[PDB]
DNA sequence: GCAGACACTACGAGTACATA
DNA sequence: TTTATGTACTCGTAGTGTCTGC
């Protein structure tokens, strides 16, 4: 118990990977053979890219081989023009370390080693041109695995040259399997939709939903009452808005009278929830009922894209949410 | 591997001044001075093929003939012309004692000046206003923006315009007598089109289509050399129709292999040198087209962005 | 260290002294303030040097016509070494000067001299260049040359006398307000343009866009005679002492933590 | 120190009298400490974050993680500039903040993470004022967390939830620190002024601090402590709620905006917004209080309100994405002149 | 035990040998046989080539099997050979087809023991055959005339015109400070047998070289007392060092017009 | 390189050894071999597209011309490699001044993208190009030409190197099925083909990808079907019933069936806004005003779904911006 | 031969440019 | 004058080396 449950139960094999069937199965297959291609992972945070490129590395070489056939970097290690240039070209050009005799036996050791560039979306694009023909021409002594969550920030020949896996993002049908068999190793008593709900406000990852799951579990050990965690301890512990403060957001809304509104927001403001679940709060609200006319809802899914975007650049949120409420209210 | 035959555009350059075509007047000029002798510091300037450097060659070998070997120095962006190892070679060559004909000086052919630093500049200034007497200066650069105003005030200004058609066409009907190669006037019109006034692209892409097809018919050229995708580029965002315009991007470069990037920057260059339209509607047509430069560059590179480029462009245009 | 020794001989020497030099204001002369008889040297008038290139050209056979030299002067921007150079090159092979092809001469010879930020910010807000007729001649690429001469002070320059006009290329029904909001706005939108290029991405294939976006519309609104004078501009100092301020909080911050 | 903001600070969960689920929250965290997650706390400033990440710090290790310490570090940059920011470092944990310039916070953050990652199993990291990174540090830190985290963790404190990146936010547990209430704010207060020596004649002085203070118990006691101080240890129900200089510029400046509407108006907004940003303020919460203060002007229409509220959001985008704040408010104050007029 | 030792009779021959080459190459294979260890690497510009060959003589006791393809990098193993005293006896020592190779810095003949390894460079060009051919001349002068000859002529021009015709030898570079005319006399000398001017001729030959590249020649002078130059002008200009067991050659290839 | 072929990727393993086997750029390739058999070789510049076949025709041209060893004959100049003006004005002119050491030929000098090379660089270049063209010439590949000195581009022939047509993908396919002994239905081949989008790399990495997929990589077909589980591109009848559903259907029958499709198979919002932007193409529309609002909607959507965000909001944002584009037409 | 003298290469800090 | 990397230029310095000399 000296780790946090994200990283205690991180997968160690390739099948342990309860999600991206397609890309685990090739890799899989690959793993048997040897025209292993240069990869580009990407998809949602969460969706366990690192994970899988991991438990791939140790199934390929071994715990012996981890230090000498696997070069990792980070957007915390420089990464500029020169060290591309020169550490990693001299790492892709120098040959394949030496494979002891207990590691061929054991493991299916192939001819070459692989660099990990996590998070390459970061780099500069100079530093990818360079990164180009380093790629190209020591093909048959070392490969590329290209991480990054944005496929846009990476250029288009280095797009071209690296084979692309998606990494689905992890619903509740997807990935409901690893928190169950969490929850069963870890004797977490839980409710009958208490994993849904969790999947439900974790968007896209498994490791808010581990984080979740491991805060929930310890605060029902704190109480010690035995009892199963609802649904309503993970909705406060997961920080999304309450049903009734939402419905007094929307009667607030429907009325007009931008005192009231603003008086209103200032109070909810004070009370501190963060916005962009706010946004997602209204949007599954007034997009799913069914009192509402096309019109309004075309304008309202617009408002509701543009406050996000918005959001998403970092900006004040008290101003993007009264804006967005006046806005609504004004339909 | 056999050794290969001299490209036409170094086999059939010019070494005589009278070979230069277009600049009539500065062409004479530079003739007047090349009999008279009295050579002046001069700086040329044009847009690049046009020939500035092969003037300046020719000048030099006409103006002092034997001593050519040793009594020009010629210098470029292939040498490190820098402020400290290179005024010192200069300094010696314009203190260098070589004996002349009476109305003719040392010639000190400084190549591609607008890549030159400051100080390099700045020593100049003196190197030149002191020997005066002995060395003289040729500068030959595509912008002379990159000179200073002191080197300026004391050099004649020889200002080269591109080339017209007529003389390109005269010149290009030489090279095809001299080399005997089956040719029809609407490919020879088609070659000036491509050109746009640029020598070198002409004689470059004669020689494509004759080694590539033997004949230099307007379908042979348009096959082996495309039209040049800033004319596209102004005649799309001119049009009226955006169905047209959205067409024209489509089949004229996103399916002729053009990066979304150089479609956006042709714009951008089309747009600025663009005079039909009002003023203000070109501001704010470089405006959202700087938008979506914006958009390619911070790594969004799709057709999509182009399309929207293009329908926000016609909504300026149409007014609404 | 050249002009800081320069100025310790100036303090002390024992013979006459003297420094020539093109331009005071650089900051790199600063220290020669007051440690020198400063003599300034401006434009001659164009009568001295009309006689001369009389003298001249009744010395060297070739024909001058007395209405020349001031358009010669004019475009040469009192360039005397200059006018020569250009008589000896039209004596070259043309030695009859005349007025037919005066405007010729003028325009071959035209020299693109740099522009003063003070003098940029002026020519940027001037309204004849905005209009329809003044457009024929200096286009907007002119606009985005003269904007490229000095690039990190224009948009400073506009920025700070933008709004101290009176507007003379005012649309139909819009007001003064109207222009400098609609102005201001295209200048926060080449603040982002300029974070963009000054960055790690470090994207310097932009800056014709900030040309545009923080030079050439915010002063195509606003454009018109000064409502004062153009001022330097005091976003560097004021940045400079909000720095400092910034410094001297962090310390008493940390002093009291 | 003489301030009473620093003087009545509470040490332990115990004697944390703001929210009882807060407090029982936190020690459920502290009950098991072996498995502790990386947090990050947001809400409005004031609330007393900092408070519950000592105290939290006390009940995982014990007694001494208040004593602190001045440790300054030489940090290089590109080419020679030095920019050497201090840790506030201590035994058991360690408090750095983004005060440096935020262009090469990465660096600070970089070798200093690596540098305490060299080896009670962990030691924790208190990075105050967390949503200040620029995007560079958060990259860093994302794998900096993940690949070390039995032997470092991060406390990552901030005010904001917007600027932190989606990874940040994955691999962070999320804590949530509401205001105080009105009610609590009067009964903290009570508290501290019975522990003084000012004499009330009603609490209803204090009812009017928590309706000023608008939910900030720092800026509460601040100006509980100047108003006694200004009152001879005695406070008056006739005394005038004091506020920040800053807010009577700001309240200056909305006047000056809606009364005149003209270009001069303009300029002298524009050196009033000079002398502000040369007073050490961030743009946000200039930009915000001015807004806030437009709208509570009575002589508006609700159409302006709107338009004014609608370019206020697009104008704090823009603050997002720009790096002179200047321009950025002068366009927002022409726009409300605009719409106003 | 290993496959490839090679226990060399002291470190300075072999930190001579590599520093001899080290400069004007970054990229060295290694091919060591039964026959002896040979080392073709070309310049970055592809422009001079060295051919590094020593025979089983030189090693106190060396064995080597198979076959072993040892690419290599000449900065760190120059920097490799830097640490070490240069008195002990290193014994070079790889597996098979392994890594790396270990440098054993044995020092003295006891006590400290050093296990130096530089990890093995991955190049995959092949052995180029260029061995000799009918050259059209072959002179044979000593290394410290050579050198002298060269670093003289090299700072009055920057290319040296190597000319042979009827038994003479003559060096040329005319340049801007002036041009050097170094000529040579071939001799003969019973008395001192090392210094004497050998000469063969077939044709004529006037090829000229870069001086940077033969200054880069020169460098390697301490390894040979004598030099040996062989010209043609349809070959690359050779430059045979002669050590203790086997040689360094230098292709050089001379300028075109 | 290691263990030979059969341990490559398909990318690298299909490298045309020859002129012969490069596809698609027909009229290039015959005017090169043209260019060679004559004795002339200008300076070339080969602009085109990523996975066009560049490097590839230059490669096998350098062999053609020299003997195997072509690496030993040419200065092969790349972005790993530092390209600084020094490089230019010490390692380019002593190639370029120097005479052959292997045999007797013309220096040739490869670029590959030359594009990342300084102003300077390319200033410098100029001169050494134009000075030392006798007997040496050079070679440009570069992707864009914006980052390209015009005195660079008016001074070397250009090619352009056109995205590859349906026949050349399918006639390197048939022959990649035939040496890998595979078997493929016509509609997977056309569904590779849509897929390209011009790339050849990107038919190579999917053929490898759904060979790997196969669970026997023998007897088994590669259908449409697999080639749309392993890439995780929509399929275009999941792209048409969410465009009739949106369409023509409400708000609640839209939205669920968006959401269904996406969770079917774990589609992305992302190649479905394309999708459906050509899917869109492929109508007439009279207004004006439609078009307008579709690309600019749409525009905004995509680049903010590449910066990342909620995707719930954006697939409501995608079926808001087409439900109100498609009623401002009536 | 050891000592000084000598000029050389190598290294580090500072400044200025960045689209025609 | 802040900007914030990467490039190129320039200068200055510190040693490092061989060359003359007593
Ligand atoms: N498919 C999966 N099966 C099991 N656990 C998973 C899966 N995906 C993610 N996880 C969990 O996610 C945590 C780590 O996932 P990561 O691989 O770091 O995600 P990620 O790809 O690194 O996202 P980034 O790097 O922030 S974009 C561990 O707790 C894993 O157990
Ligand atoms: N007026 C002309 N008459 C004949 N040939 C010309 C003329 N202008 C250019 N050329 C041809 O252009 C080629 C070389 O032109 P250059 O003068 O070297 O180009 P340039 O003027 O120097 O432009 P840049 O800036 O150096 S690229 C030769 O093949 C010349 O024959
Ligand atoms: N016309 C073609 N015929 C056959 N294979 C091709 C063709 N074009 C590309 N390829 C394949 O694409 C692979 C990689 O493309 P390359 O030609 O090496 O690089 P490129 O096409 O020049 O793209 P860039 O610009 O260098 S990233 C080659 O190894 C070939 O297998
Ligand atoms: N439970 C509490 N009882 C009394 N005062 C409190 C309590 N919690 C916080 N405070 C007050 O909050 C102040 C510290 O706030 P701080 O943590 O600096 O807020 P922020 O983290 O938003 O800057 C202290 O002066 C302390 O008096
Ligand atoms: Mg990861
Ligand atoms: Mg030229
Ligand atoms: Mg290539």
């Amino acid at each position: 118990a000296q780790q946090p449950w994200v990283e205690k139960y991180r997968p160690k094999n390739l099948d342990e990977v309860t999600a991206q069937d397609h890309a685990v199965t090739v890799l899989k297959k690959t793993l048997k053979s040897a025209n292993l291609p240069h990869m580009l992972f990407y998809g949602p945070p969460g969706t366990g890219k690192t994970s899988t490129i991991l438990a791939l590395t140790k199934e390929l070489y071994g715990p012996d081989l981890m230090k000498s056939r696997i070069l990792e970097l980070n957007a915390s290690d420089e990464r500029g023009i020169s060290i591309v240039r020169e550490k990693v070209k001299n790492f892709a050009r120098l040959t394949v370390s030496k494979p002891s005799k207990h590691d061929l036996e054991n493991y299916p050791c192939p001819p070459y080693k692989i660099i990990i560039l996590d998070e390459a979306d970061s780099m500069t694009a100079d530093a990818q041109s360079a990164l180009r023909r380093t790629m190209e021409t020591y093909s048959g002594v070392t490969r590329f695995c290209l991480i990054c969550n944005y496929v846009t920030r990476i250029i288009d020949p280095l797009a071209s040259r690296c084979s692309k896996f998606r990494f689905k993002a992890l619903d509740a049908s997807n990935a409901i399997d690893r928190l169950r068999f969490i929850s069963e190793q870890e004797n977490v008593k839980c409710d009958d939709g208490v994993l849904e709900r969790i999947l439900d406000i974790s968007a896209g990852d498994l490791r808010r939903g581990i984080t979740l799951l491991q805060s929930a579990s310890k605060g029902a050990q704190y109480l010690g009452d035995g009892k199963n965690i609802t649904s309503t301890q993970v909705e406060e512990l997961a920080g999304v808005v309450p049903h009734d403060i939402l419905i007094e957001i929307v009667e607030k809304v429907k009325s007009g009278d931008f005192d009231e509104i603003k008086k209103y927001v200032n109070t909810f403001m004070k009370s501190g929830w963060s916005a962009a679940s706010v946004v997602n709060q209204l949007h599954e609200y007034y997009i799913t009922n069914d009192n509402f006319d096309t019109n309004f809802k075309n304008q309202i899914s617009w408002l509701l894209f543009t406050t996000d975007s918005r959001l998403n650049n970092g900006t004040n949120e008290h101003i993007q949410l009264l804006n967005l409420l006046v806005k609504i209210s004004q339909l | 591997t056999l050794s290969l035959q001299l490209p036409w555009v170094e086999k059939y350059r010019p070494q005589v001044l009278s070979d230069i075509v277009g600049n009539k007047e500065t062409i004479d000029r530079l003739q007047q001075i090349a009999k008279d002798g009295n050579m002046p510091h001069m700086i040329i300037s044009g847009m690049p093929g046009i020939g500035k450097t092969t003037s300046v060659h020719c000048l030099a070998h006409e103006l002092l003939g034997r001593s050519y070997a040793d009594g020009v120095l010629e210098l470029n962006a292939s040498d490190d012309r820098g402020i400290d190892v290179v005024r010192n070679q200069i300094k010696h060559f314009a203190q260098k004692k070589l004996h002349l004909p009476p109305g003719k000086h040392k010639i000190v052919i400084l190549d591609e000046a607008d890549s030159m630093t400051a100080g390099a500049q700045q020593a100049l200034r003196r190197t030149m206003e002191l020997y005066s007497n002995s060395t003289r200066f040729a500068f030959a650069c595509n912008q002379s923006n990159k000179i200073i105003e002191p080197l300026q005030s004391r050099c004649a200004i020889l200002r080269y315009s591109k080339l017209s058609d007529e003389d390109v066409l005269k010149r290009l009907l030489q090279i095809i007598k001299l080399e005997d190669v089956k040719y029809t006037n609407d490919g020879l019109e088609a070659i000036i089109f491509t050109a746009e006034g640029d020598m070198r692209q002409a004689i470059n892409n004669l020689q494509s289509t004759v080694a590539g097809h033997g004949l230099v018919n307007a379908d042979n050229v348009f096959k082996i050399v495309d039209s040049p995708h800033p004319l596209i580029v102004k005649k799309m965002l001119l049009a009226s129709n955006l169905e047209d315009s959205i067409q024209i991007l489509r089949t004229d470069l996103w399916k002729k292999g053009y990066s979304s990037i150089d479609i956006v920057t042709t714009s951008f260059r089309v747009t600025k040198n663009l005079a039909q339209v009002k003023e203000s509607v070109r501001l704010e047509m470089i405006k959202e087209i700087g938008l979506t430069h914006m958009r390619i560059l911070e790594g969004v590179g799709t057709y999509l962005q182009l399309a929207s480029m293009l329908a926000k462009i016609h909504k300026l245009n149409n007014k609404a | 260290g050249g002009v800081g020794q320069l100025a310790q001989f100036c303090r002390k020497t024992s013979t006459p002294l003297i420094l020539i030099c093109n331009e005071r204001n650089l900051p790199k002369m600063r220290p020669f303030d007051r440690v020198c008889l400063d003599i300034q040297f401006r434009r001659p008038d164009a009568n001295s040097i009309k006689s001369r290139l009389m003298t001249i050209a009744i010395r060297e056979k070739f024909k001058l016509d007395p209405n020349v030299i001031d358009r010669l002067i004019q475009t040469t921007r009192g360039d005397i070494r200059q006018v020569i150079n250009l008589l000896s090159t039209i004596s070259t092979t043309t030695k009859t000067i005349n007025h037919e092809n005066i405007n010729e001469i003028s325009k071959a010879w035209e020299k693109n001299i740099a522009l003063k930020p003070f003098d940029i910010a002026h020519k940027m807000l001037d309204g004849q260049i905005y209009s329809d007729i003044g457009s024929r001649n200096f286009t907007l690429n002119d606009k985005i040359a003269l904007y490229f001469d000095d690039f990190d002070f224009t948009p400073l320059m506009i920025q700070e006398n933008y709004l101290s006009t009176r507007p003379s290329v005012l649309k139909p029904g819009q007001s003064h307000l109207e222009a400098v909001a609609e102005a201001a706005n295209c200048i926060s939108l080449g603040d982002i343009v300029e974070k963009k290029i000054r960055s790690s991405e470090q994207l310097w294939s932009l800056l014709p866009l900030h040309a545009v976006l923080s030079s050439v519309y915010p002063a195509s609104k606003v454009a018109g005679h000064m409502a004062g004078r153009i001022n330097f501009t005091a976003w560097l100092g004021q940045n400079s002492k909000s720095a400092k301020y910034y410094r001297l909080l962090q310390e008493i911050h940390y002093h009291t933590r | 120190m003489s301030l009473w903001v620093d003087k009545y600070r509470p040490k332990s969960l115990n004697a944390l009298s703001h929210n009882e689920e807060l407090t029982n929250f936190l020690k459920s965290l502290s009950d098991q400490p072996r498995d502790l997650p990386h947090l990050l706390l947001y809400g409005p400033n004031g609330t007393g974050k900092k408070t519950r990440c000592m105290a939290l710090l006390e009940s995982i290790f014990g007694p001494g993680v208040y004593r602190l310490k001045i440790d300054v570090r030489q940090f290089v940059t590109a080419s020679n500039r030095k920019l050497e920011l201090n840790v506030v470092s201590s035994p058991y944990h360690l408090e750095i903040t983004p005060s440096d310039m935020g262009n090469n916070d990465r660096i600070v953050i970089q070798e200093l993470l690596k540098e305490v990652a060299q080896m009670h199993r962990y030691k924790c990291v208190i990075i105050n004022e967390a949503n200040s990174l620029t995007k560079d540090a958060q990259a860093a830190l994302r794998r900096t967390m993940e690949k070390y985290s039995k032997n470092i963790r991060l406390i990552m404190v901030c005010d904001s939830m917007s600027p932190i990146i989606a990874p940040i936010k994955s691999r962070c547990l999320l804590i949530r620190c509401p205001a105080p209430s009105d009610s609590e704010i009067s009964t903290i207060l009570s508290d501290v002024v019975t522990n003084e020596r000012i004499q009330l004649e009603t609490k209803d002085i204090l009812k009017r601090i928590a309706q000023a203070s608008n939910g900030n118990l720092r800026v509460s006691l601040l100006m509980l402590e100047s108003m006694a101080l200004n009152n001879e240890l005695a406070l008056k129900s006739s005394s005038p709620i004091i506020k920040p200089d800053w807010i009577i510029v700001i309240h200056k400046l909305t006047r000056k905006i809606v009364k005149e509407r003209s270009v001069n108006s303009l300029i002298e907004c524009r050196a009033v917004l000079y002398d502000l940003l040369a007073h050490c303020i961030p743009a946000n919460i200039i930009l915000k209080e001015l807004t806030f203060s437009l709208l509570d002007v009575e002589t508006l229409n609700t159409t302006n309100k709107s338009s004014i509220i609608e370019y206020s959001s697009v104008f704090d985008e823009r603050l997002s994405l720009g790096n002179k704040a200047i321009f950025h408010l002068e366009g927002f104050i022409a726009k409300v002149m605009c719409c106003l007029d | 035990a290993s496959m490839l030792e090679a226990k060399f009779e002291e470190a300075s021959l072999f930190k001579r040998i590599i520093d001899g080459f080290k400069d004007c190459v970054q990229l060295v294979n290694f091919q060591c046989k039964e026959d002896g260890i040979i080392a073709q690497a070309v310049d970055d510009s592809r422009v001079l080539l060295v051919s590094l060959e020593i025979g089983v003589e030189a090693f106190q006791e060396y064995r080597c099997d198979h076959p072993v393809t040892l690419g290599m990098d000449l900065t760190s193993l120059s920097k490799i050979l830097r640490c070490g005293n240069n008195t002990d006896t290193l014994t070079l020592i790889a597996d098979n087809t392994p890594d790396s190779i270990i440098l054993l810095f044995e020092d003295t003949k006891k006590d400290r023991i050093a296990e130096y390894s530089l990890k093995l460079m991955d190049i995959d060009a092949d052995f180029l055959k260029i061995e000799e051919l009918q050259y059209d001349s072959t002179l044979s002068l000593p290394s410290s005339e050579f050198s002298k000859i060269v670093r003289d002529l090299s700072q009055l021009s920057d290319s040296i015109n190597i000319m042979i015709t009827k038994e003479t030898i003559k060096f040329v570079a005319d340049g801007d400070i002036g041009s050097g005319s170094v000529i040579i006399k071939p001799f003969v000398d019973m008395e001192h047998p090392e210094t004497s001017i050998k000469l063969e001729m077939d044709q004529p030959v006037d090829l000229t070289f870069g001086a940077k590249y033969l200054l880069d020649i020169i460098k390697g002078s301490s390894l040979s007392d004598r030099v040996g130059i062989r010209l043609s002008s349809e070959a690359p200009a050779l430059f045979q060092f002669d050590l203790k067991s086997g040689f360094l050659q230098f292709f050089l290839a001379p300028k075109f017009n | 390189e290691k263990r030979s072929k059969e341990n490559l990727p398909w990318v690298e393993k299909y490298r045309p050894e020859t002129l012969d086997e490069v596809y698609g750029q027909n009229e290039v390739i015959t005017t090169v071999r043209k260019f060679v058999d004559e004795g002339k070789l200008p300076h070339l510049l080969f602009y085109g597209p990523p996975g066009t076949g560049k490097t590839s025709t230059i490669v096998a041209l350098a062999r053609e011309i020299y003997g195997k060893n072509y690496s030993n004959m040419v200065l092969e100049l790349n972005a790993s490699d530092d390209r600084g003006i020094d490089v230019v004005r010490n390692q380019i002119k002593d190639f370029a001044s120097t005479r052959q050491i292997f045999s007797k030929g013309f220096k040739l000098i490869i670029l590959d993208e030359a594009d990342a090379m300084t102003n300077a660089a390319q200033n410098a270049l100029r001169r050494v190009i134009e000075r030392y063209t006798k007997n040496t010439r050079f070679c440009v590949l570069a992707n864009y030409a914006h980052k390209l000195t015009p005195a660079l581009l008016s001074r070397c022939t250009r090619f352009r190197f056109q995205p590859l047509p349906q026949e050349a993908i399918e006639r390197r396919i048939a022959n990649v099925l035939v040496h890998e002994k595979l078997k493929l239905s016509p509609n997977a081949e056309k569904a590779l083909i849509e897929l390209s989008n011009g790339d050849m790399r990107r038919v190579l990495n999917v053929l490898q990808s759904c060979k790997a997929t196969l669970d026997n990589p023998d007897e088994d077909e590669i259908s449409d079907d697999v080639i749309y589980e392993c890439c995780g591109a929509p399929r275009p009848s999941d792209l048409k019933a969410v465009l009739k559903s949106i369409l023509e259907d409400d708000w609640g029958t839209a939205h669920y069936t968006l959401n269904k499709v996406r969770s079917a198979k774990g589609l992305a919002l992302i190649d479905l806004i394309e999708g459906i932007v050509k899917i869109l193409e492929d109508y007439e529309l009279q207004n004006e005003e439609t078009r307008v609002h579709l690309l600019t909607k749409l525009a905004d959507i995509e680049y903010s779904i590449s910066k990342g965000g909620n995707d719930q909001i954006q697939g409501s944002a995608v079926i808001g911006a087409i439900k109100a584009s498609f009623e401002n037409e009536t």
